[PDB]
């Protein structure tokens, strides 16, 4: 689902010319906004705790 | 004199006429930028360069291949005010044009089958602010210039501080711009060797087997050939007459010596010499040489030839013999004893080694080995020697072609070779390595430059993968490129480098110097533990280029470092500075930029030397420099000459009065404190100042400057709106120029940042006058603190050592007076539990606590705020608690529970009282805005609407006079026009032609003008009323400016301009301090001892020239007070700008009325004298001066203690001196802290006044207390301090019962280290 979202929104960036904003990733995903954002908080990498 | 300058004239105590004013203080930012973002046809700069060298891609196997046309800017999203509100990046869009072209497999290669032409994006390019800043996530970000060394090759030495003997070992080493590093160094043994980036070093004929060089070649090239024959049945030898200037000579004619000058014998010139075969013995051969009977070699390239050898090469028959040439002095055997430790025979076992040697434990084959070692050197896309790389190049091996290359060739390392040999022999030299010739400025464009390029590789890498796969016919440009690398590498640069360094914001002094400043550390830079005396040192190249004084004091000393006055650089990247040419012994106004290496020849003279009336030299021998050493010269051999006096030292250094006088470490303090100034409410000029103000406030862009001239038509302390003249109109223009003041704004520093209009409606100005004065700015003039009276005593010692004593009477007239302003944010997120809510219903709060909350929890503006106050109310949701069974209990007692959400809201600070200034509300999209956010927006939009009416109305109005001047050209009456109504002229029905055409052309007109500003209006709105992209998880942010103004107190910091400063140590009453015999008191009393030590005595002159000058002040307040005569008002005021033998000539005759009384009015606080630095004012000029105010001429006067009355045994030094409120509060500085919060592995205090931790009990500490025996005292702050939990909690119990007995236990630090021995596979335990 992560990386759909990501190619998706790879694309609209290259068609519109700016980051897709939810509401227009979840229209072109056929998802709701709610998934979408869930999608999207749950996607990061645990920052170290040595980080200057 | 321009208008703002003729309101108040600085007199000028120079005496040298200056011929190049000083440039734009921020071009090395702006020209940098302008060169990386503009489009250059050449294709050698910026953007297109990096296009040119990724593009045109081709796929490895041949199908098709992308290619790039074109490239654009678009429009921002975001205006520069917007961003910094919001919090994103000002940039632009970056469109490209490419096409797809694909070709015929079956058609031969070349053939274009099929083109594709799209525009694709690229990402965003940060932009750079008009005042050479950037805007990152809404905060104002300076790139700083580096200092790195130019891609080359350099020649050094070891300095004969490595081999057991001195034997100064020899090296070469070549860097390019990108690519590998090759160097080639002397052994103890005299043979070179190379590495290949910092490798175990191997014989240096490898490196030209691989260049197909056979040994004979080899010698060919690295030595000079004797020959030999057999002429007569006798050895015959080819003489050059040089050589020869130990045996017996031939031509009998001419014999000179025997085994026993040359010149005399050599005037002849013979050719044929005869030598003993002993001569051929100790001599190495130079050609292989081969029998055609045998087949064999006889005798070998590099090979000492002997009597077997002459024996055999007598019965092969060859009778010529060329041998190689060696010397102990000029010429040396290095190559031939290099090829004879070489093991390597052919190309093939060249590159073999080569491959070894760069991937050890690898079977080597020699399709690798040829493809890495053409991909090491002679490849484009891993090598790239830089056109200033390949110009250092060719000027260091005396190349003269090849300037486009940036590939490596034989020439060049052959090149480089021979002048490696040539400086062991003994001619040439080594390279300076600190050499400013040798060291090169990169700046912001360069580095955005290469940024962009690795990101464009990094895409290009997967379209090449992706056009090898074939099936193209769907596909377009578009679907190729991924802009989020691109992007990734812009914003890493951009807000992750160590130079994009948050902005200095304090005053402009600090912006101008943090935007002139230069770093030697950063990528591809020093590190500040790897760096030595040497780097940190004063070159003599630096003169004109960078500040020998202005330099952070500490671990970055020499280091970092700031741009001269004149400074420059060339397109190389080289420093320069400028210089006046000496024609025919004069000294003309033409002026030349020079670099490092151009100076040298060149003898320069200085400012200092005096000048005759025909613009000559008078002293027939002048002080001069030449080669880097100073020296006296005479006048005829003098080519160049200083432009200014303030050449050499930095805008910080150049704005210190008499800085002749004062010792560079305490003029580099001086420079460093002057950054630090924080402004006040009330900008002070200073009377004793160096001219240079103006340019430091009109450069760094905090004033408002007039775009063009005109009569300003209106004013307001938050608009200024000026009628532009006739003869600077564009054609159809409004004719209006509309300047909006920044107001209260926080700066990055927590300071405020406020024009004040200095203009008049109606009074005219021109093109550069200053309209609003900014931050620490005074009619155009940089106002850094405020004039003092100062007393040099000392007092009671309470300024002992640097305390300064301060009246109160400052104190009552917020001279030191300061505005912070401070950002408070409330973030309300989604959790597990819930959404929080930005609410006034905080539970367990009473309505005293509420009543600067609004209805929907947020504080009201203009609130007046103390300590705790609640400013933002939120209530987090929260689980079930366990409740206590005592707890429990009471609870069943009185019934009260009301706990279903827990209070996290937003409070003010503790000792922080201010007024709530600013509130802004970001909401997300998708949830609903609360009562103050729509407050907040129809406000913005009122506001909105009613400053674009504004503009309108006065864009109108001036089109309209303009169109009416237009009909006056013919003439005509208005009121019959004005009779009927404005509206109803568009009513008007007109049967004629010629008037009806017009009718309907104005109809369209007024037409055009609605759309024009609906479609702004309509921008705008939708600007405003959009949602915000917020954080993932976040709701809401409230975020709250609170404005605090700061009073001066005892622990602030306050310092002059000259290095001297202190903290203030008591507020003295003002009867209490000393007074003169006018009853004067004075404002602060300075020690004197700090003086004599401390070598700065151009601060007692600055005190004199204050002195003076306020008594000039004083006696103009008189002549003004008595409504004295304009007259004589004039004519003192001539004497006053007549004094002294100076290069100012101000004539009051020239000056109407009004302009005089103005003048007057201006000077009635003090007037403004310059002196600049080494050109200043002498003690003569200042004895004048002070005579002229009827003031003693010994500086000192009587004073009278104030406690008692009696006067001081001494006259006492009293003046006036300008004076600096650093950001060195005691406000910020205070921390207390008895338990609070704790580390999470180490359960220790945490550090910081932010985190309200606590302070270091470090080594030194406990060593001092093991030293006194505290035993006791030690184990509290190692055991119940820090990290025994159980042992701090019972602590704290015993102290509220009052017991004062501690149970030490164990540090948690100790189990923590006992379980990570145990974690490292090693038993470590405890026995009882």
């Amino acid at each position: 689902t992560i990386n759909k979202l990501n190619r998706i929104s790879r694309q609209m960036l290259q068609e519109m010319g700016r980051e897709p904003l939810p509401e227009e990733l979840a229209e072109r995903m056929q998802m709701p906004e709610d998934k979408i954002r869930k999608v999207l908080k749950i996607a990061k990498e645990p920052i170290s705790m040595e980080t200057p | 004199y321009s208008y703002t300058e003729k309101k108040r004239i600085r007199k000028d105590f120079g005496t040298r006429p200056q011929v190049l004013d000083i440039p734009y203080l921020l071009s090395i930012q702006l020209d940098s930028f302008e060169k990386f973002i503009e489009q250059d046809p050449e294709g050698q700069y910026g953007l297109e360069a990096a296009f040119r060298s990724v593009f045109p891609i081709q796929s490895y196997n041949g199908n098709s291949e992308l290619q790039y046309v074109s490239y654009r800017l678009g429009e921002p999203v975001f205006d520069v005010k917007e961003c910094q509100i919001r919090g994103v990046t000002y940039s632009k869009p970056l469109r490209v044009k490419l096409r797809l072209v694909i070709f015929d497999k079956d058609a031969p290669a070349g053939t274009v089958k099929d083109i594709k032409e799209q525009e694709v994006y690229m990402g965003e390019i940060p932009l750079m602010t008009e005042n050479g800043t950037f805007v990152i996530n809404g905060t104002e970000r300076v790139i700083v210039s580096q200092l790195h060394r130019s891609p080359g090759v350099f020649f050094d030495s070891d300095k004969g501080k490595t081999h057991s003997s001195g034997k100064v070992l020899y090296n070469a080493r070549i860097i390019p711009y990108r690519g590998s590093w090759l160097d080639f160094e002397f052994d103890p043994k005299d043979n070179l060797y190379v590495r290949i980036d910092r490798r175990r070093k191997l014989p240096a004929s490898i490196i030209l087997r691989v260049l197909g060089k056979t040994s004979a070649e080899i010698l060919d090239i690295f030595f000079e050939k004797v020959n030999f024959e057999v002429k007569d049945q006798t050895l015959m030898m080819e003489l050059v007459p040089e050589r020869l200037r130990t045996f017996d000579i031939e031509a009998d004619g001419k014999v000179y010596v025997e085994k026993g000058h040359i010149r005399q014998l050599e005037k002849d010139g013979v050719n044929f010499i005869e030598v003993p075969v002993e001569y051929i013995v100790g001599k190495v051969s130079a050609k292989d040489y081969v029998n055609e009977a045998t087949g064999e070699l006889i005798i070998t390239a590099n090979q000492e030839i002997s009597l077997e050898a002459l024996a055999n090469l007598s019965q092969a028959g060859y009778k010529k013999l060329e041998v190689l040439f060696t010397n102990d002095l000029d010429h040396g055997p290095f190559m031939s004893e290099t090829l004879r430790v070489d093991s390597t025979t052919d190309r093939i076992s060249a590159l073999v080694e080569i491959y070894r040697m760069m991937r050890p434990g690898e079977p080597p084959t020699k399709e690798a080995a040829e493809s890495l070692f053409e991909s090491l050197f002679f490849s484009a896309e891993r090598y790239d020697l830089s056109t200033v790389g390949r110009m250092k190049f060719n000027s260091s091996i005396g190349r003269e072609d090849a300037e486009e290359q940036g590939t490596l060739d034989e020439v060049d390392i052959i090149e480089v070779m021979k002048k490696l040999i040539s400086i062991r022999n003994g001619k040439g030299e080594v390279d300076d390595i600190d050499h400013l010739g040798n060291r090169r400025i990169r700046s912001v464009g360069e580095m955005a430059e290469n940024q962009f390029r690795v990101g464009l590789v990094r895409v290009e890498r997967a379209v090449k993968e992706r056009l090898s796969l074939g099936d193209l016919d769907n596909v377009m440009p578009q679907d190729l490129i991924n802009a989020k690398p691109i992007s990734a590498a812009v914003k890493e640069f951009f807000g992750s480098s160590q130079l994009s360094q948050f902005m200095d914001q304090n005053n402009p002094l600090s912006e101008v110097t943090h935007k002139r400043r230069i770093s030697a550390l950063g990528p591809g830079g020093l590190t500040r533990e790897r760096a030595g005396f040497e780097v940190r040192d004063v070159h003599v190249t630096h003169y004109g280029r960078l500040c020998p004084i202005e330099t952070p004091e500490g671990p970055n000393i020499g280091l970092i470092n700031s741009l001269s006055a004149f400074a420059r650089c060339n397109e190389y990247g080289f420093l320069e500075t400028p210089y006046r040419r000496v024609v025919n012994g004069v000294v003309t106004d033409e002026v030349d930029y020079l670099s490092a290496i151009e100076e040298g020849q060149f003898v320069i003279a200085q400012a200092n030397a005096k000048l005759t009336e025909e613009g000559g030299f008078a002293d027939e021998l002048v002080t001069a420099r030449q080669k880097g050493e100073s020296g006296l010269h005479p006048r005829e051999h003098v080519d160049y000459m200083d432009v200014a006096t303030n050449q050499v030292v930095s805008i910080a250094a150049s704005l210190i009065p008499f800085l002749e006088h004062d010792d560079a470490n305490r003029a580099l303090m001086g420079a460093n404190m002057q950054r630090q100034a924080v402004p006040t409410l009330r900008s002070e000029k200073p009377l004793v100042g160096t001219g240079i103000e103006r340019n430091v406030a009109v450069d760094s862009g905090v004033t408002a400057v007039a775009k063009r001239g005109g009569v300003i038509q209106s004013v307001d302390a938050s608009r200024i709106v000026v009628k532009v003249n006739e003869e600077e109109l564009i054609p159809g223009e409004a004719g209006i120029d509309i300047y909006n003041l920044t107001k209260y704004t926080r700066s990055n520093q927590n300071t405020c940042i406020n024009q004040r209009p200095c203009v008049m409606p109606g009074e005219p100005v021109a093109r550069g006058d200053v309209l609003a004065d900014g931050p620490s700015t005074d009619l155009g003039e940089l106002a850094l603190g405020q004039n003092m009276r100062i007393a040099f005593m000392p007092w009671n010692g309470y300024n002992f050592e640097d305390s300064i004593l301060v009246s109160e009477r400052v104190v009552q007239d917020d001279r030191f007076t300061t505005i912070h302003i401070q950002e408070l944010s409330c973030v309300a997120r989604d959790t597990k539990l819930g959404a929080e809510e930005i609410t006034a219903d905080i539970p367990n709060v009473g309505e005293a606590a509420l009543s600067k909350l609004d209805e929907s929890g947020i504080v009201y503006i203009g609130a007046e705020v103390k300590g705790g106050d609640i400013l933002v109310g939120k209530v987090t949701p929260k689980g079930e608690t366990q409740l206590t069974p005592e707890e429990k209990l009471l609870r069943a007692i009185f019934g009260e529970k009301a706990s279903d959400v827990k209070d996290t809201s937003l409070r003010v600070p503790n000792s922080v009282a201010g007024t709530v200034i600013d509130v802004q509300v970001f909401t997300r999209d998708g949830v609903e805005k609360d009562k103050r956010a729509l407050e907040i927006e129809q406000m913005q939009l009122k506001e909105a609407k009613k400053d674009l009416t504004e503009e309108f109305q006065i864009l109108e109005g001036g089109l309209l006079a303009r169109v009416r001047s237009v009909l006056l050209a013919g003439g005509y009456t208005e009121a019959k026009l004005s009779s009927i109504e404005r509206k109803k002229w568009l009513e008007q029905t007109l049967e004629n032609e010629e008037l009806q055409n017009q009718l309907e052309q104005l109809a369209e007109q007024y037409d055009e003008l609605k759309a024009d500003f609906d479609k702004k209006f309509e921008a705008k709105r939708r600007k405003i009323t959009q949602g915000d992209d917020l954080a993932p998880g976040v709701l809401k942010i409230v975020k709250v400016y609170l404005a605090v103004k700061r009073r001066i107190q005892p622990g602030d910091k306050m310092a002059g301009r000259h290095g001297n400063k202190g903290v203030i140590s008591k507020i003295n009453p003002v009867e209490d301090m000393p007074y003169d015999e006018n009853g004067q008191p004075v404002d602060i009393v300075l020690n004197p001892l700090g003086v004599p030590s401390r070598m700065n005595i151009g601060q007692i002159l600055e005190v004199h020239l204050g002195l003076a000058a306020k008594g000039i002040g004083d006696k103009i307040n008189q002549m003004i007070k008595e409504q004295q005569e304009l007259a004589k008002l004039r004519e003192f005021l001539q004497k006053v700008y007549d004094l002294g033998d100076t290069r100012q000539r101000v004539d009051i005759s020239e000056l109407s009325d009004e302009d005089v009384r103005t003048l007057a009015h201006n000077l009635r606080a003090g007037l403004p004298v310059a002196t600049p630095v080494f050109d200043g004012a002498p003690e003569s000029s200042i004895k004048a001066m002070l005579e002229l105010a009827d003031l003693p001429a010994s500086g000192q006067l009587t004073l009278f203690d104030g406690r008692t009355g009696d006067a001081f045994e001494r006259p006492v030094t009293v003046g006036y001196m300008y004076m600096l409120k650093l950001n060195h509060l005691v406000d910020d500085k205070m921390h207390a802290r008895s338990t609070g919060s704790y580390s999470l592995v180490t359960q220790q205090p945490l550090g910081g006044k932010a985190q309200f931790g606590g302070q270091r009990f470090g080594e030194m500490e406990v060593w001092a207390l093991e030293a006194y025996g505290a035993a006791y005292t030690l184990q509290e702050m190692l055991t119940v301090k820090s990290d025994d939990v159980n042992g701090r909690t019972k602590m704290y119990k015993n102290i509220v019962d009052g017991n004062h007995a501690m149970e030490p236990g164990m540090p948690e630090s100790f189990n923590v280290l006992l379980k990570e021995i145990r974690s490292l596979g090693i038993n470590i335990e405890l026995e009882d």
